[PDB]
């Protein structure tokens, strides 16, 4: 039914930038709230960025303000995380996720994609 | 999974989530009444 197929992780040197992809299948990215969450090995998952479905407001964790930008391309039906000025602790598996109708509970997540910062 | 006063714990993502993302909902998490009632 609904899937979130991720790509765009890989290795990057401290200071670098990277662009993550999360292609929706079975729904329209523009119609729901989506956010990005990440998990470094040894740590619990961490919310990082998000778009609110109801009004397209964007939000960002403190560790990531000024460096990261969430967005959607309606034509490609994908959510992106532009990540700039990367640093060692930004290293995790990144996960996109989708909320139910009317700013509902998260109901699906992507498979993950690994970001490694030397 | 106890988290800060303006977030709730999502079970699908095993992560704590800003309440603003659920505030406009009919049925928001209870731990987002106080915060969510800044509007």
């Amino acid at each position: 039914e609904v899937q979130l197929v991720e790509s765009g992780g890989g290795l990057v040197q401290p200071g670098g930038s990277l662009r993550l992809s999360c292609a929706a299948s079975g729904f329209t990215v523009s119609s729901y709230g989506m956010s990005w969450v990440r998990q470094a090995p040894g740590k619990g998952p961490e919310w990082v960025s998000g778009i609110r479905g109801s009004d397209g407001s964007t939000y960002y964790a403190d560790s990531v303000k000024g460096r990261f930008t969430i967005s959607r391309d309606n034509s490609k039906n994908t959510l992106y995380l532009q990540m700039n000025s990367l640093r060692a602790e930004d290293t995790a598996v990144y996960y996109c996720a989708k909320q139910g109708e009317n700013d509902g509970p998260f109901d699906h997540r992507g498979q993950g994609t690994l970001v490694t910062v030397s | 999974g106890q988290c800060s006063q303006n977030e709730y714990f999502d079970s699908l993502l095993h992560a704590c989530i800003p309440c603003q993302l659920r505030c406009s909902s009919n049925t928001p998490p209870l731990t987002c009444q106080r915060y969510c009632n800044a509007s």
